[PDB]
């Protein structure tokens, strides 16, 4: 998309990646957690068991 | 009030905050009840 | 006009400070 | 290459600064650290029944021949008061800078009240209260400051309500004019075709007689409905600064940002370590609600996804709003006056652009998320504003769930 | 440095003074203000006015605007009776592009038929706002009564007028009125080598002398407005001197001897022989002043009066019978004096500010081609003389009058009763 | 009809110069 | 290829309609920005074009063969208009984008 290939396009990005990497992780830990994945859980420090 | 700072003020990490304590709190809450409710039958 | 009353006090809700509004 | 602020002192205290240049005509003014914040509520109009009868006559000067005075050099005579600060000037020509001065000095010291002018000015303040009314942003920035400020002296309004105005007395005055007009607390300052030398040699002439001697923000809501009035006043704010905090500077271009509701204006006022940042934008009812919808955007957007390019174009704003003010003589004095009394110093247009040079687009997000995001703001509405949301909705556009 | 003027020979003036200011404002200043309008196109200045900021055949509205914006420069257009100026300011690095951007805009307009479209609902709201109070409204029933073609027409745009200004008439009053030798390019903090460079590249292309326009022609006559507001506005003119003589100074001295603004604030302007002639007898509250608006070929002068409609009657009584009092030599020298020191201070605070003295070379440019430094017109100020002011009052006090009044009239006399 | 957005009693006592432009203000003076 | 042009003109089948090719544009947001620029007698001709083919796709029908709209004849006339529409539009997306 030629718009998209833009500079302050990039700056806002960079400036959106860090809180977008921090919803990803919530999903992540929801995701172990509710489906119980337990490939990823077996290894928490404490919550094993 | 560092930790409304640090967890608790940024909406994502509120939501991590809420979903790592949920993934914790089940193992918790599933072992202190039992305890309770084997001591008590 | 405006200026003849003043905002009514609000002391029995009120709490009891940017240091505590982050606690708050 | 713009002439520095020259600023000397007195034994009195009354520092006096002056700021020459070519222009052949001068403003001298007379700055004083009193306002409303520094009345008790048993004197709430003082500052202003004393500005309204500064005037009307002195013991050397008696009555309105003290103000044929002023008409016969041709000047200018003007007063206000603020929150904080009462400001005396004269805009007039430089060869009349000795006469001018003494004129200031009996303004501040040697000042005659006259009881039957203060019946007359008590029916001009009272009637013009009466009538105040009429001015909508002003009801609404009083309420603004009274919901944001409960319980302190800076919630109560410069005017002061119509009960004190009818109840006051010379010797009330004389108190508040013998309590907050002391010499430490003064600057004489002068712009334009003035001689530094020249001025302080006549403030050591006259004007050496004077004598030497917990703020807090409520996030509020005040609402005003009155639905006959065809358009709708709201103005939201959060705590700001202060005067001496740097991070205003940065604020101010956040304010250039900014710069859907017929009028949208942005405010950073400052007082002592405190203040009010924020919008007030004037609306048709059926509006309310997206207008107060689109601004909390601006502010978490500046809060969160600020870039450089419009960070570049608030900065020049910013830079050409200053200079573009502290042009004329007045708005110079008045800026001298100011700087004084709030800095201690004048601080010149380099360190100003130093400071605006400085923000960067990282800097004003951080500032902006300090000052603005997940903040309980003040909110004063006036007019046709019952689609004006109440204080969960705007509470919770103060930040954002995705940040 | 001084200021430095350059005549091109296709018409242009040129006047330049680099003063090392950091903000730096330049102007242009035409002949194009409302009295070269005839009945066929009413209100065209007005919307010429508030289109400054159309496509240009050069840069787009969008462009215009945003660069303006990005270096934060301001874009402004002041217009009287006689003249329209165009002014752009800002930091001196941005200043090349302030200059494309404001040569475009005066000299190669596109007026494009959806732009005007859009902008007759903002020449409505721009009318409303204007006349939202009484001077304005009053002041324009003044000069529509008191003129006949030229200075009676409005600054702004008539009611049936908006829906029917079109590009073509936009146009027409450029291509007529928008020419060199009716144009001077005036700037402060700037190089006057680049004025010129910008007077070619633009400001060239346009040469003739244009459209000349109709002289004005003085009516007397009154025009009344009843619409119950609180107080009674009513302003009293007659004809005088025009820019260029000795007279408009007589009558400047006249007006800021009789009143001209208060000085103090909350003062009651105790001197004002008027507001003094009027406070003898009336302890309403009122305002009573001097009116003069002298343009290039004619000139108002009178009393301007805002007072409690019951006492509308006498206190304009008051105020004339006043003038009459100027008009039979009852004056003192000192009096005189102080109307002179009252008037050049005035004259001298105008000028101190920058854009007032961007105004000012502007007009004495468009009016005179020349510069007359503050210095000189103090003397000539001093020039005017007791008599002379005693003269200037006859003429108005025996010239045919025009009276603009609105209120509630019903106690506000006429012009016979006068 | 509302005036758009609405808001002076001083006297006019010279003639009156409209402005409008690019910036938000736009008013007349005398 | 001016002849193949023809060709392919008479086997799109808008001119028996009596359509110029500028009505048949879908309308996004820059061609009604485009159709809001027109002049209005060329705005009033389009809308009677329009509602005619509509009306002609109603009844199954098309215009007489000399009623048909020549390839030759047909006018381009919103493209000038649209062509300003996306030249603005892409400039106001570059500045976005610096």
């Amino acid at each position: 998309l030629s718009r998209f290939l833009g500079p302050r396009y990039r700056e806002l990005a960079r400036n959106w990646i860090p809180t977008a990497g921090m919803w990803g992780t919530v999903g992540a830990v929801g995701l172990v957690w509710a489906t119980d994945w337990r490939l990823i859980l077996d290894w928490v420090p404490y919550i094993n068991g | 009030s560092r930790l409304y700072s640090l967890l608790f003020r940024r909406t994502s990490t509120f939501a991590l905050t809420i979903a790592v304590g949920a993934l914790f709190f089940e193992r918790a809450f599933d072992q202190g009840a039992d305890a309770i409710y084997e001591h008590i039958n | 006009s405006h200026t003849d009353v003043k905002v009514p006090d609000f002391s029995d809700y009120r709490r009891a400070s940017k240091e505590s509004s982050e606690a708050r | 290459s713009v002439p520095e602020t020259q600023v000397s002192i007195l034994d009195n205290g009354l520092r006096v600064a002056s700021e020459q240049s070519s222009h052949a005509t001068c403003t001298v003014g007379v700055w004083i650290d009193a306002g409303s914040r520094y009345e008790t509520e048993k004197n709430n109009g003082a500052g202003y029944f004393l500005e309204h009868l500064a005037f009307k006559g002195t013991k050397n000067r008696p009555g309105n021949a003290l103000e044929k005075e002023v008409e016969s050099i041709g000047a200018h005579l003007n007063a206000y008061s603020t929150r904080e600060h009462t400001a005396y000037l004269i805009k007039a020509l430089s060869k009349d800078l000795p006469k001018v001065v003494e004129l200031l000095a009996d303004i501040v010291q040697n000042s005659s009240l006259e009881d039957s002018q203060i019946e007359k000015e008590r029916d001009v303040i009272l009637r013009e209260m009466q009538e105040n009314d009429a001015s909508m942003q002003n009801v609404v920035f009083d309420y603004l400051h009274a919901t944001a400020f409960q319980g302190t002296p800076l919630a109560q309004a410069v005017e002061g309500p119509s009960e004190n105005v009818r109840r006051l007395s010379r010797t009330d005055l004389t108190d508040y004019l013998n309590r907050h007009y002391k010499a430490p607390r003064m600057v004489l300052a002068a712009a334009g075709g003035v001689e530094h030398q020249q001025l302080l040699d006549l403030a050591q002439k006259h004007l050496s007689s004077v004598s030497r001697v917990p703020c807090r923000f409520t996030g509020s809501e005040i609402r005003h409905r009155d639905d006959a009035l065809p358009l709708a006043h709201v103005a939201i704010a959060v705590e700001g600064p202060g005067w001496a905090n740097p991070d205003n500077v940065t604020l101010q271009v956040a304010n250039a940002i900014i710069g859907l509701c017929q009028s949208f204006q942005t405010f950073n006022i400052s007082y002592s370590d405190t203040g009010l940042l924020g919008a007030h934008f004037v609306c048709d009812a059926m509006s309310i609600d997206d207008m107060v919808f689109f601004l909390q955007g601006q502010w978490m957007r500046l809060c969160t996804s600020a870039t450089e390019s419009e960070v570049t174009r608030g900065k020049n704003i910013l830079r050409n709003a200053l200079v573009s003010h502290l042009d004329g003589t007045t708005p110079v004095c008045e800026d001298i006056g100011r700087s004084l009394l709030t800095y201690g110093r004048r601080i010149p247009l380099a360190e100003w652009e130093s400071r605006i040079q400085e923000v960067d687009a990282q800097m004003l997000r951080d500032i902006c998320s300090k000052y603005f995001y997940d903040q309980c703001p003040a909110v004063a509405g006036y007019g046709p504003i019952e689609q004006l949301p109440d204080y969960n909705r705007i509470r919770s556009g103060m930040f954002w769930l995705r940040f | 440095q001084d200021l430095e003027f350059t005549k091109l020979p296709n018409g242009l003036v040129i006047a330049s003074l680099e003063n090392y200011a950091p903000l730096s404002r330049i102007g242009l200043f035409v002949k194009a203000g409302s009295r070269y309008e005839d009945s066929n196109n009413l209100g065209t200045s007005h919307l010429l006015r508030l289109a400054s900021s159309l496509t240009t055949k050069g840069a787009s509205s969008f462009k215009i605007t945003r660069g303006i914006e990005a270096v934060g420069g301001k874009l402004s257009v002041t217009a009287t009776r006689e003249n329209m100026a165009y002014t752009v300011e800002g930091i001196r690095s941005d200043i090349e592009i302030l200059m494309e951007f404001l040569l475009n805009v005066t000299t190669a307009p596109e007026f494009r038929r959806w732009e005007v479209a859009a902008l007759r609902s903002q020449l409505k709201i721009d009318k409303a706002v204007a006349f939202q109070n009484s001077q304005t409204r009053i002041i324009e029933n003044l000069h529509d009564v008191a003129y006949k073609n030229a200075l009676a027409n409005p600054l702004y745009c008539p009611d049936y007028r908006m829906g029917k200004i079109t590009s073509e008439e936009l146009h027409y009053f450029v291509q007529n009125h928008f020419t060199s030798a009716r144009m001077a390019l005036v700037g402060l903090g700037v190089s006057h080598s680049v004025l010129k460079q910008v007077a070619e590249q633009f400001l060239n292309m346009r040469g003739g002398l244009g459209l000349a326009g109709a002289k004005a022609k003085y009516r007397g006559g009154e025009i009344r407005e009843q619409n119950g507001d609180n107080l009674v506005h009513a302003a009293i003119v007659a004809e005088s001197a025009a820019i260029g003589n000795a007279e408009a100074n007589a009558f400047s001295v006249l007006q800021h001897l009789l009143g001209a603004g208060p000085h103090i604030k909350r003062g009651n302007n105790t001197t004002s022989l008027l507001s003094q002639s009027v406070a003898k007898g009336s302890h309403q509250p009122f305002d009573v002043s001097a009116f003069n608006a002298s343009y290039s070929d004619s000139g108002l002068f009178g009393i301007y009066t805002i007072s409690q409609a019951a006492a509308a009657g006498e206190v304009i009584n008051a105020a004339y019978n006043q003038v009459k009092a100027v008009a039979q030599g009852n004056l003192s020298s000192a009096d005189v004096q102080a109307a002179k020191n009252k008037l050049k201070a005035g004259y001298l605070m105008s000028v101190e500010t920058s854009e007032g003295f961007l105004s000012e070379i502007g007009s004495q440019a468009l009016a005179a081609g020349s510069y007359m430094p503050p210095s000189t017109v103090l003397q000539q100020i001093d020039s005017v003389a007791d008599a002379d002011v005693v003269k200037a009052a006859k003429k108005f006090v025996s010239g045919k009058k025009s009276m603009a009044a609105s209120g509630n009239l019903g106690h506000t006399p006429f012009l016979d009763e006068l | 009809p509302v005036l758009d957005v609405k808001r002076s009693g001083q006297a006019a006592a010279r003639p009156l110069v409209a402005t409008v432009g690019l910036n938000v203000p736009a008013s007349v003076r005398f | 290829l001016d002849g193949f042009r023809k060709w392919y003109y008479n086997a799109a089948g808008f001119n028996k309609l009596g359509l110029m090719r500028d009505d048949t544009l879908h309308e996004t947001e820059d061609v009604k920005e485009a159709i809001r620029r027109l002049p209005e007698d060329l705005y009033n001709d389009r809308m009677f074009r329009i509602k005619r083919a509509l009306d002609l796709t109603m009844r199954h029908q098309i215009l007489p063969k000399d009623q048909w709209t020549k390839y030759e004849e047909d006018k381009f006339y919103l493209e000038p208009y649209l062509k300003e529409v996306i030249r603005e539009r892409k400039e106001r997306e570059e500045w976005a984008k610096k």
